[PDB]
RNA sequence: GAAACUGCGAAUGGCUCAUUAAAUCAGUUAUCGUUUAUUUGAUAGUUCCUUACAUGGUAUAACUGUGGUAAUUCUAGA
């Protein structure tokens, strides 16, 4: 009945860092839209490597479904996949960290202000403070 | 500051707009061939208006010319590909006898309706934007569509259709579940 | 007790084999033997028995059947594998018993056991399709019922022999466990005129 | 504008790279270097647009930071290197060796290269000076400059450079029947032999070349660049070997 | 001041040094989806597909185009060993840095699919890896050495049982890199040797241990050969996180034994000590009981001979090796003292009781301070002045808590006429320090 | 690794079309008539020559502290 599978074409071993990147064909009939996270566990079960080296993103799905056309990466060893992924797509996979900041508004704000304030501040608080405390 | 789209108007309303002659002319093509638009009508016109002054221009170029040999060998072997030419008149003169009723027949809904998947024309109309007919492995939804030779003889209904495949439509299987719980109760 | 042990137990027994029956031979052949098991997979013929053939003193038989108009024929044959060494049958009983089943426009699928060079294939078991599994349906995408009701057409025998396979007119594709003939599942063609017309 | 531009838009770029027209606003600017604006490849457009190692520009960073990539046996970590005409870049990781050489079409073909090629290049002698000291040199066309050459190697020559050591194993004489690579025009990447050097006082000398199939061109001495003797390429020529047919 | 406190950024340098510094051996202590691991039509093949993708380097290249025709099934490898381990070995000497990662990998697989038929490669095999090595070290390339090592790490796991039934001879096979005049070579070769000698049984360890020490009597002289062995028993014993395990145990049971033999050298007995050192240091108490209560019945069983001297210098090792916070029981520990004093009936000795002073325990030191200085007062008799001052020095206030003036005085008072220019050098030293007023106030003969 | 000194960038980008009718600009030349950060390639033993080179000298910032003004990305004295 319902047998997804998964095909590469297009493969190009680029040792320089460290990878094998290549064409993923999805093929999912009488279903819809094969998840990023299958196709990583199958991927790595065919290459031999870790879901953790492997990466997919760039996924399409043709005009009347049943097929799915992305690319893929997969890293030697998840150092490499560590060392060379963005970090968004690092934080897709939960191997690396959301970090929290501010929105661009803050912080070009924060910028401004700290431009206007010379030295490191602190006698400039205790001043202040004297000034008032007359 | 980027590079700007190509962009242009795919047709252009005849000389003089209302003359009886051309009112009905119209009239006859999109009745027997299930269009609905003056301006669809036009696209056509303008489509082979602009290959017969291509064509024409390459006859009152020299024989043998490389510029009228290599444009016109390049025109002739689209049309034939196409459908509308027949392989018999690969020749820039047959080019000239060409006409708006052989690219309407060369069509979509036409060829449905042709081949026999639909009862009339508009009902291949709708059966084609209704997601039921998919040429070779593809769906098209697109009327309009100008099938090719070997196209017209892969067109088909789609795997996903009630009518060529899966499950019935919603229409259908409401009527089911009214009927079994019906039974039921 | 280890599985790369085991292995190399077992390829071990492999050059003793091969070892032996080169003596008897005679009586590079070993790197030659060697290398065709592994030119299976390259596909350029190599077996070249081409002139070695006897047809003059072939010897023929013809064996009736029960049914009229046999529609096709498969053909099952255990070998050895390469890359582990176990076999290719299924159970223990076979031990390299050769099979063959053959489909009849009766709507009738017969297996037959060829083992034997010497004696006519022995009619081991059979399925008859018929009637009694038309669809209640008749209309619709599901075309299930656990047997063939028209043209039994073609058959393919597994090549791990687990199972054989069958489709003809009715726009079904019905899987059979061997042994007891079983059907096992069935597959519809979901096409109007779907008719299965050959298996591979 | 008050000083140097360091921006390039896309439309404005060398059309030889062949860079599609919607994917951006800018084309990468080659930095200063050995080649000029117009007829460099950098190291961006050769290793994600031709090779398709990378996919973009922070993966191209990557690659050359790495540092694998070597321009003429030196290694290159900025990234819009204005790698150029006759070069050698070397991948090493992927062992592939790349003479930068053009193509029919004009484009800048990928050609190949094995090591014992690579080990050398081709160079336009273009300016024989008298240094201080009273050493002689040569500037070559990508702006090497090599002293104590032979005293016999004149202006608009070739000579073949031992990339390792920077010095010249030898060299080839600009006169009539050498094999001639065109390197500029509407004729750049037509390989023939020079036929003609129709020489101007004051103006342009220009060149007669005739490739292998007899077809005759005229282009200037800015364009001509000796390759080799008749019938023996000094390098690897890429494939068509520089006929323009119909 | 190593790298503590991480930057933000994403790319450090991490000079060659600090990469070896950081890099260790064990790949079972590591782990990964190893492709060999994973699918079985055969190691040396799974690895030899996976690396032809992978690399595109001109020496596996060709390497991989002569095999690639011979190799494709078990039978074939058995068949055609030899012409396969020759080419192997022809590439590895060839000294390529591109090409090192897959033939290393190959081999290492070569060895595990050919196990018990490894043997008669085994020698030059070693041979041309500890060529490599020291080519490594000329062209520094600590990947080099991380492959290499695991490559030795990994033929020793393969060929356990029979490398440990013949031990000795892959010692004497090593001690080039054992000994060699590198830090990380000792460090990562006795890692290797560490793992093997920690799989070996008791009999074979203890022909082993006595071979070793002889070796260490031979170089003599050497002293990277001895912490050669130090930091091999010593990781050997410690493996898990922070807890050695019951053949660490056994091992330190071995060699005390074969350390307590009166044919045993003393700079052997000084190995062990600093292998207890170690171990003191990097377990902790609840896991070391059993390797003390080991080394208590190992001294019961065998301290009356004369190794009594011995003796001491392992005890002085257990009693300083922290402190009684890693120490068990000081009331055995002073069993011990009194049993070994009694079996006396020198230098060594005044340290022992002067280290039991600064680091044993208040409760026993109640109960035992008299003995332990009339112990001092008969046996190092011209030496305890000596040790007097040496224990003011370690810790004045607890012997001032004790009785120091009081045993001063007796020891006065039985001897003065031997040692009085002594006497008079320790009263010279002993006026500036403000700390020793006590002893100012002590009287005289 | 905040602060501050030092180096570099801030001359590009983006926006508009007021001026400007041989001016601009377009194609075409010249610098044997000139400056050029950067990039890239080359390139600098001077042995001696009458009475520290195992490496001169003084400042200044941030900082500590005392203050001024309604107020600013103001700043004084030590």
């Amino acid at each position: 009945s319902d047998a997804v599978t998964i095909r590469t074409r297009k493969v190009i071993s680029n040792p320089l860092l460290a990878r094998k990147q290549f064409v993923v064909d999805v093929l999912h009939p009488n279903r819809a839209n094969v998840s990023k996270d299958e196709l990583r566990e199958k991927l790595a079960e065919v290459y031999k490597a870790e879901k953790d080296a492997v990466s997919v993103f760039g996924f399409r799905t043709q005009f009347g479904g049943g097929k799915s056309v992305g690319f893929g990466l997969v890293y030697n060893s998840v150092a490499e996949a560590k060392k060379f992924e963005p970090t968004y797509r690092l934080v897709r996979y939960g191997l690396a960290e959301k970090v929290e900041k501010a929105s661009r508004q803050q912080r070009k704000q924060k910028k401004n202000r700290d431009k206007k304030i010379f030295g490191t501040g602190k006698r400039l608080a205790k001043k202040v403070a004297r000034r008032n405390a007359d | 500051p980027r590079a700007p789209r190509t962009y242009s108007k795919t047709y252009s309303t005849p000389k003089r707009p209302y003359e009886s002659s051309r009112l009905d002319a119209e009239l006859k093509l999109a009745g027997e061939f299930g269009l609905k638009n003056k301006k669809e009508i036009y696209r056509i016109s303008f489509q082979l208006s602009k290959i017969r002054r291509a064509a024409r221009d390459l006859l009152t170029r020299d024989e043998k010319d490389p510029k009228r040999l290599f444009e016109g060998n390049a025109l002739i072997r689209r049309l034939v590909r196409v459908g509308v030419l027949s392989e018999d008149k690969k020749k820039l003169d047959y080019v000239l006898a060409l006409k708006v009723e052989d690219f309407l027949e060369r069509r979509l809904q036409t060829q449905v309706y042709k081949l026999g998947l639909a009862k009339s024309v508009h009902h291949a109309r709708v059966l084609i934007t209704q997601r039921h007919i998919a040429v070779g492995k593809q769906i098209v939804n697109i009327p309009s569509f100008m099938v090719r030779l070997d196209s017209e003889k892969h067109i088909d209904f789609a795997p996903t259709s009630p009518f060529g495949g899966a499950r019935p439509g919603r229409v259908a299987r409401r009527n089911a579940a009214r009927k079994a719980e019906a039974s039921g109760e | 007790e280890n599985p790369a042990d085991k292995r190399r137990r077992l390829a071990k027994q492999y050059l003793e084999n091969l070892k032996s029956e080169a003596n008897d031979i005679l009586t590079d052949i070993i790197a030659s033997r060697l290398k065709e098991d592994v030119a299976e997979q390259q596909g350029r013929v190599f077996r070249y028995f081409g002139d070695k053939l006897l047809i003059s003193e072939a010897k023929q038989s013809f064996t009736r059947v029960g049914e009229n108009n046999l529609t096709c024929i498969s053909c099952f044959q255990p070998v050895l594998n390469k890359y582990t060494f176990e076999e290719s049958s299924n159970g223990d009983k076979n031990k390299g018993r050769l099979f063959a089943y053959t489909v009849s426009k009766d709507l009738q699928l017969t297996k037959y056991d060829i083992t034997d060079f010497s004696k006519r294939p022995k009619k081991l078991k059979y399925a008859k399709g018929g009637a009694k599994y038309i669809p209640t349906s008749k209309h619709e995408y599901e075309n299930t019922t656990e047997g063939h009701y028209d043209e039994i057409l073609t058959v393919a025998a597994s090549p791990d022999g687990k199972y054989v396979v069958t489709g003809g007119r009715d726009r079904k594709l019905i899987v059979w466990s061997t042994e007891s003939l079983s059907p096992v599942k069935v597959i519809p063609t979901k096409d109007r005129r779907g008719e299965v017309l050959s298996l591979a | 504008a008050r000083g140097p531009k360091k921006h390039l838009k896309r439309l404005a770029a060398p059309h030889h790279w062949l860079l599609d027209k919607l994917s951006g606003c800018y084309a990468p600017r080659p930095s200063a270097g050995p080649h000029k604006l117009r007829e460099s490849l950098p190291l961006i457009v050769f290793l994600r647009n031709r090779l398709k190692y990378a996919l973009n520009g922070r993966e191209v960073k990557a690659i050359l930071m790495q540092r694998h990539v070597k321009v003429d046996g030196k290694v290159r970590t900025d990234t819009t290197y204005p790698a150029g005409f006759m070069d050698v870049i070397t991948l090493d990781a992927t062992n592939e060796n790349f003479r930068l050489v053009y193509d029919v079409k004009g484009r800048f073909a990928v050609h190949r290269i094995t090591d014992e090629e690579a080990s050398y290049k081709l160079g336009k002698v273009k300016k024989v000076q008298l240094g201080k000291k009273g050493v002689p040199y040569v500037v070559t066309h990508d702006g090497r400059t090599i002293r104590y050459p032979d005293p016999n190697i004149k202006v608009n020559d070739t000579v073949k450079i031992d990339l390792a050591s920077g010095k010249i194993t030898d060299f080839i004489k600009f006169d009539a029947g050498k094999l001639v690579y065109v390197t500029g025009g509407r004729n750049l990447g037509r390989i023939g032999t020079i036929v003609h050097k129709e020489r101007h006082d004051g103006g342009f000398d220009l060149v007669h070349i005739k490739d292998s199939l007899d077809n005759t061109f005229v282009t200037r001495l800015n364009n001509v660049f000796v390759i080799g003797e008749q019938g023996k390429p000094y390098i690897s020529l890429p494939k068509g070997k520089g006929i323009k047919l119909s | 001041q190593r790298q503590t406190t991480k930057s933000s950024k994403r790319y450090r340098y991490s000079s060659f040094k600090a990469r070896i510094d950081d890099l260790k051996i064990e790949p079972a202590r590591n782990l990964e989806k190893r492709v060999h691991d994973y699918v079985e039509s055969s190691h040396f093949l799974a690895s030899f597909d996976q690396w032809k993708e992978i690399n595109l380097s001109a020496k596996f290249t060709e390497f991989a185009a002569e095999i690639e025709h011979d190799v494709q099934t078990l039978p074939q490898i058995l068949y055609h060993d030899k012409k396969i381990f020759n080419s192997l070995v022809s590439f590895i000497n060839f000294h390529d840095e591109f090409s090192l990662q897959p033939l290393l990998d190959l081999l290492a697989q070569f060895c595990h699919d050919l196990g018990p038929d490894f043997l008669k490669f085994y020698e030059e095999a070693i041979k041309t890896l500890i060529n490599l090595l020291d080519a490594a070290i000329e062209f520094e390339s600590s990947n080099v050495f991380e492959w290499g090592f695991n490559c030795l790490a990994y033929i020793f796991k393969y060929l356990s049982k029979f490398l440990v039934k013949k031990l000795v001879l892959t010692c004497d096979l090593l001690i080039p890199l054992l000994s060699h005049s590198k830090e990380y070579l000792s460090r990562f070769s006795a890692e290797a040797l560490s793992f093997l000698v920690r799989k070996c049984p008791v009999s074979n360890l203890r022909e082993f241990v006595r071979s070793v020490f002889e070796k260490l009597e031979g170089d003599d002289e050497q002293t990277n050969l001895y912490e050669g062995l130090l930091i091999l028993f010593t990781e050997s014993m410690t493996s898990t996180q922070e807890t050695l395990h019951s053949k660490a145990k056994a091992i330190m049971s071995v060699l005390l034994h074969e350390a307590l033999t009166k044919s045993s050298p003393e700079r052997s007995v000084s190995l062990l000590s600093d292998i207890w050192m170690n171990i003191s240091k990097y377990a902790s108490i609840e896991s070391l009981l059993p390797v003390y209560e080991v080394m208590y019945q190992d001294f019961n069983d065998s301290l009356d001979a004369t190794n009594i001297d011995r003796i001491l210098k392992v005890l002085t090792t257990i009693v300083f090796s922290e402190s009684g916070r890693k120490i068990p029981d000081w009331n055995k520990i002073t069993i011990l003292i009194e049993r070994i004093m009694s079996q006396s009936e020198q230098d060594k000795v005044a340290f022992l009781f002067a280290l039991f002073i600064r680091n044993s325990d208040v409760k026993t030191l109640t109960l035992f301070h008299q003995k332990l200085f009339n112990y001092a007062l008969t046996n190092i008799s011209d030496c305890f002045l000596e040790f007097f001052q040496f224990a003011l020095r370690l810790s004045y206030e607890r012997v001032f808590s004790f009785n120091g003036l009081k045993f001063l005085q007796l020891f006065l008072k039985k001897n003065w006429q031997s040692q009085g220019k002594k006497i008079a050098l320790f009263f010279l030293e002993v006026d500036d320090k403000p700390e020793l007023q006590k002893v100012r106030e002590v009287n005289f003969p």
